């Protein structure tokens, strides 16, 4: 049927046509909309911005995140143009595997980071960590990339290039009955940054409220710039996590044999694998450019 | 009161006491103290790297 | 290519440095207040409460204010208020009951409009201070606010009088949405004043810090 | 008195007469017939990053090498501008300082500000510290402005409208200038330290003889306060920045005004003025963020400097002439060649 | 009052682990790069080790390494000298310099006043030549002293010390940097030369002026001293 032996494991591995016919418009238009909104945020933050105080650093870092994602972007869209047919050779595959797994941690991580900040600034507003200096918030974004390399190089040390017939593939979520590693920190890298942010955002509401402070029109506009950097976390990391949820279910179910109930379900998780892109692309109109700064 | 208008007055007196040269005459003198000492002013003449104190 | 002195002269200026980076992450610590008023407006009654420039070090949950009273500085304003270019919050002090002549009201008015409308205090809050309630009290039951301001349509009632001012002041603010000001009545209270600066002094730093993030 | 008030505005027009009579030829006439100097393009060479605030005076050592800087984060640093190095921290016990002073023989250095006190400290101690020497005090207003005449004489202008001449061995005040109607902004001393010059904030300067005490000549004709003021290298002339967003140069022998430094694109005031060695070149710091390098006799932008990224507030030449510190601002000094 | 006072000293059997202190009043302790010099009983001055203010920078001589530890206590205002396998070599006086380094400073101005010390039973060489020569009173005396490498740097400095031991005293400051004269040394004491040869010169010698002169190079570590030359008569 569909089934295959990759590293001793039963792995349901598929050919689609609406993997190449649905999946490069998409890809191109967050292509597009990348650099775009990604380069600008990068030149105004190299050429303006001479502050540089210890909260532009980690939207700085998002931005590099979003902006090198964005970079490994075209490498995937000729993936999907042909029904998983890399030509590239085993190193690049290598290399745009660890970087799309790697950008994907590391937009999360300093999303994440943004909101503990902004948390701190508001919740606790005589906090020396609102007062951390330009070296100390440097050393928490190598820290943090760090973090983020250290999870992610098993991508690399595995030389991918699967084989299917005449296909070379390169999916690192291939579908099959065990724990690399690699669908359990899909699953935290979404859901611990999102108790995290939904915490930190209800925290900065409410005291942000109970202050009667949200009399201002720029604290209102604050207070609904946070709830929709929730929101768009929310709906372009759920999904994803959602179908590979529902697919671990199937394979705990059914088992591996018999891949046909294995039918729309991956292309669906592959189509909301693309929102984790779409999220690179909505950073730069949601964190910067939308600013009253910049 | 007029301690302070008598001493603006000694003040203006002795301000006119004072003798003044020609105007052209210190501006001739300005601009010889600038001609004899442009030799020496590395921020006119940029002066080489080599001795230039501050490199970079 | 350094030499053993100029190795050692480099180590001393490093020190130099790491110690200047503690004093500066020491004093950002602190809330600086520019306290500033019309003389007998009552600046000493809330000093009180917690030759040149004086300074006034106080502690409140564990925040470090320092208030610096530049009040017997008898020369041009203009020429040394934008050393204060960067203070939390100006502290404007107004005697209530000085609005019976010698006109001092109106000094107040024009003193806090001068103030207010800076280019400087463009961003920064004032916390407005309205003192000497009881004597406001005193006097409003005996004279009426018409002599100070002609144009008042109220009774000889403390609280109608008192917001009437209030509102007077308030309205001197040019800037309204860059800039707030925070008023309290005062009168040699209980110690509520502190708390108020401490309120007022936490808003602003909150306003402060979402700038930095830039949200916002 | 009618008759006292007739007797000045006769003595002040007798004044405007003769200073026209004086006059025949403006300084620019005579001087267009020279070569212009040229576009003068400087680059940063150094920059000092060691304040935490806006920076407000800054003083050269007569080696050409150390220079003191001032900032309202209560700090007096003594740089190695060579190197970067910084050879002092001095805690000030009031940060609101507005001037500083570096003494001629490199021993002293000096502080004053909004405490209206002029503090001395000692940099050459046995105890390897520099510790306050004296402070002086006396005046009623801020410090503005403070010139080391040697190791043991000091003047200061104050806001309070009279400037001070002391004695640090003492803590007196040897001889007080009281000729002004404001606040006294500036200070320059005659290179031969016999004379000094004043601008203050009713738009004037005066100039003083330091042996005795009294002002000798008034030169007028700024639109507003002067802020910076500083002695032509010849001392027979002096320059002039103030608010009114102008530069003006007098000579003291004409005792008229010579020329003026202005542009339609400038209108902010100027903060600090200074000569080059050869007082071809006036720099003069503005507060749009920029320095402008005029020739001094041609009245001409010859160039600008521009790297801060707030109001220039201080600015020197060294004794040498080899290089120009401004300090803005921001937390920044730049040494410019 | 800058004193220094030194203690520890006295008699060590070889092997022994016997430490040095010395307690310094009179002037900010922390802010000074201290050193440890010995000398032998009929020998010149040899350093020993150096610590850097903020202890940041220590450096120790080929002789001691790894058997000496320089440190501080700056709260306390002590150095210490912890003084390990002691053999009969190390025997001497050891004197407890302080040495402040910042453009224009005087290194090396102050001396302690010494621990004896008896234990029972590419490095620049600079030359000083003669080592006695009698002199009178009012006369005019020029000692010279040879080094092994140029001591002038690309800077423009040329770290050489002029240092003079009085009979039973500790050495003073003469002249630092070849040519600058130290605070309290009379104007009558001159030091001049070019890389490599160097020269102080006594004009109108006089009494209190005997002793012995010592050359020393801050160019590079381990600094280095000469042999010194006897003033007599
Ligand atoms: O986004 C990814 O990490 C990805 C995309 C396609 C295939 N494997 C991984």
């Amino acid at each position: 049927d569909h089934f295959l032996e990759i590293d001793k494991k039963n792995c349901c591995v598929f050919r689609d046509d609406f993997i190449v016919k649905v999946l490069p418009p998409v890809l191109g238009l967050e292509f597009i909309f990348g650099l775009l909104g990604n380069g600008l945020a990068l030149w105004i933050f190299c050429f303006h911005l001479k502050s540089w105080k210890s909260s532009r650093i980690f939207l700085f870092n998002l931005a590099v995140a979003d902006f090198l994602l964005i970079i490994c972007l075209p490498f995937l869209m000729d993936n999907y143009v042909r029904r998983w047919d890399w030509k590239f050779g085993d190193i690049p595959c290598r290399l745009m595997l660890f970087m799309l797994a790697m950008n994907r941690q590391g937009s999360i991580i300093f999303l994440t980071v943004v909101a503990v900040d902004r948390y701190f600034r508001v919740v606790h507003p005589h906090h020396a960590l609102n007062k951390i200096s330009n070296r100390t918030a440097a050393i928490i974004s190598c820290l943090l990339w760090g973090i983020t390399i250290g999870l992610t190089v098993h991508l690399l040390k595995k030389k991918m290039p699967i084989q299917n017939g005449g296909a070379n593939l390169c999916s690192s979520f291939s579908i099959c009955h065990t724990f690399q590693w690699h669908e359990a920190m899909f699953l935290l890298e979404f859901f611990l940054p999102l108790g995290i942010i939904l915490f930190c955002s209800a925290r900065i509401i409410w005291s942000l409220r109970q202050r009667q402070m949200d009399r201002h029109a720029k604290i209102k506009r604050a207070i609904t710039f946070i709830m929709v950097v929730a929101i768009v976390f929310v709906i372009c990391f759920l999904p994803s996590v959602v179908v590979r949820i529902r697919i671990f279910w199937l394979l705990h179910t059914s088992g591996t044999q018999n891949c046909e109930v294995y039918r729309s379900v991956d292309l669906a998780f592959f189509i909301t694998l693309s929102f984790t892109y779409m999220n690179s692309m909505l950073d730069p109109v949601v964190y910067y450019f939308s600013s009253p700064s910049f | 009161s007029i301690a302070q208008a008598r001493k603006l007055v000694e003040q203006l007196k002795m301000e006119a006491n004072i003798d003044r040269i020609k105007v052209s005459k210190a501006a001739a003198d300005l601009m010889a103290y600038c001609e004899a000492h442009a030799k020496e002013d590395p921020l006119l003449t940029p002066v080489p790297a080599s001795e230039n104190p501050f490199r970079e | 290519t350094l030499s053993a002195e100029d190795k050692a002269a480099v180590e001393r200026s490093k020190m130099i440095d790491r110690n200047l980076r503690e004093d500066g992450e020491k004093a950002a610590r602190e809330v600086k207040l520019l306290l500033l008023g019309a003389g007998e407006s009552g600046k000493s009654t809330i000093v009180k409460q917690m030759t040149g420039i004086v300074e006034t070090h106080f502690t409140f949950k564990d925040l470090h204010f320092k208030m610096f009273d530049v009040g017997a500085q008898r020369s041009e304003r203009k020429k040394w208020i934008h050393c204060f270019e960067g203070v939390t919050a100006i502290i404007f002090c107004v005697a209530l009951s000085d609005y019976d002549l010698v006109n001092r009201m109106h000094e107040s008015m024009k003193l806090f409009d001068s103030i207010c409308n800076n280019k400087w205090f463009t961003d920064t809050s004032i916390i407005l201070f309205l003192n000497k309630k009881d004597l406001f009290e005193e006097k409003i039951k005996k004279s009426p606010l018409t002599i100070c301001y002609p144009e008042y349509a109220g009774s000889n009632t403390y609280e109608e009088a008192a917001a009437y001012i209030q509102c007077q002041f308030e309205d001197l603010n040019k800037r309204k949405d860059t800039k707030e000001i925070y008023t309290h009545f005062t009168c040699s209270t209980d110690t509520k004043n502190v708390q108020f600066v401490f309120d007022a002094v936490t808003d602003v730093i909150i306003k402060n810090n979402l700038k930095d993030c830039g949200l916002f | 008195l009618d008759q006292l008030r007739q007797e000045a505005e006769q003595l002040k027009n007798q004044i405007r007469d003769a200073r026209k009579a004086c006059a025949d030829a403006t300084l620019s006439q005579i001087t267009n017939n020279i070569d212009p100097v040229g576009r003068i393009q400087m680059r940063t060479r150094r920059t000092l990053r060691g304040h935490l605030a806006k920076i407000y005076a800054m003083h050269w050592g007569t080696d050409s090498r150390l220079l003191v800087s001032a900032s309202q984060d209560g700090k007096l640093i003594i740089w190695d501008s060579y190197t970067t190095n910084k050879v002092h921290a001095i805690p000030l016990r009031s940060s609101w300082v507005m001037t500083c002073a570096y003494a001629p023989s490199g021993n002293y250095v000096a502080c004053g500000g909004l405490d209206n006190i002029c503090s001395i400290y000692n940099l050459k101690t046995r105890e390897g510290n520099v510790r306050v020497s004296r402070e002086l005090a006396g005046h009623t207003g801020y410090l503005s402005c403070c010139r080391f005449l040697d190791d043991n004489q000091i003047v200061t202008s104050s806001g309070d409208t009279t400037c001070a001449l002391w004695d640090i061995e003492t803590g007196q005040q040897t001889t007080t200038f009281t000729g002004h109607t404001g606040d006294v902004m500036s200070l320059s001393l005659a290179p031969d330290t016999r004379l000094f010059v004043s601008g203050a904030c009713d738009a004037s300067a005066k100039l003083w003889d330091v042996r005795e005490g009294m002002c000798r000549q008034t030169f007028t004709g700024h639109e507003s306060d002067i802020n910076a003021i500083c002695f032509f290298p010849n001392g027979n002339a002096f320059a002039t920045g103030s608010d009114d967003a102008t530069c003006r140069l007098f000579d003291l022998r004409a005792d008229q005004e010579l020329m003026t430094y202005s542009h339609d694109n400038i209108i902010c005031g100027i903060t600090s003025v200074s000569f080059s060695k050869s007082g071809r070149l006036l720099l003069a710091g503005y507060d749009d963020f920029n320095c402008n390098v005029w020739d001094a006799l041609k009245a001409d932008r010859a160039g600008v400097l521009a790297g801060h990224d707030n109001r220039v507030s201080c600015l020197g030449v060294t004794d040498d002439g080899m290089a120009v510190a401004t300090g803005s601002w921001d937390s920044f000094l730049k040494i410019w060649n | 009052d800058v004193q220094l006072v030194e203690s520890g000293g006295g008699l060590v059997q070889p092997g022994g682990s016997r430490k040095l202190s010395c307690s310094a009043s009179g002037f900010a302790f922390s802010s000074f790069g201290m050193h440890w010099v010995r000398q032998a009983p009929e020998k010149g001055l040899e350093w020993v080790a150096y610590i850097s203010s903020g202890s940041g920078t220590i450096y120790y001589a080929d002789t001691v390494k790894g058997r000496f530890t320089i440190s501080r206590d700056d709260p306390k205002n002590t150095l210490f000298l912890q003084m390990t396998s002691l053999r009969s070599e190390d025997t001497a006086m050891y004197y407890c310099v302080r040495s402040i380094y910042y453009y224009g400073s005087s290194p090396f101005d102050f001396w302690g006043q010494g621990t004896t010390l008896t234990v029972s039973s590419s490095d620049i060489v600079m030359t000083q030549a003669t080592s006695s020569v009698p002199v009178t009173p009012g006369e005019s005396v020029s000692i010279s002293c040879r080094s092994s490498k140029s001591l002038l740097h690309s800077n423009g400095n040329t770290y050489l010390y002029w240092f003079l031991q009085r009979p039973g005293q500790s050495p003073q400051l003469l002249i630092y940097r070849m040519s600058n004269l130290a605070s309290g040394v009379p104007d009558r004491f001159s030091g001049s030369g070019s890389g490599t040869a160097f020269t102080l010169t006594i004009s109108r010698l006089e009494a209190e002026d005997v002793g012995v002169y010592y050359c020393m190079q801050h160019l590079e570590y381990p600094l280095t001293f000469g042999a010194g030359t006897k003033l007599e008569l």
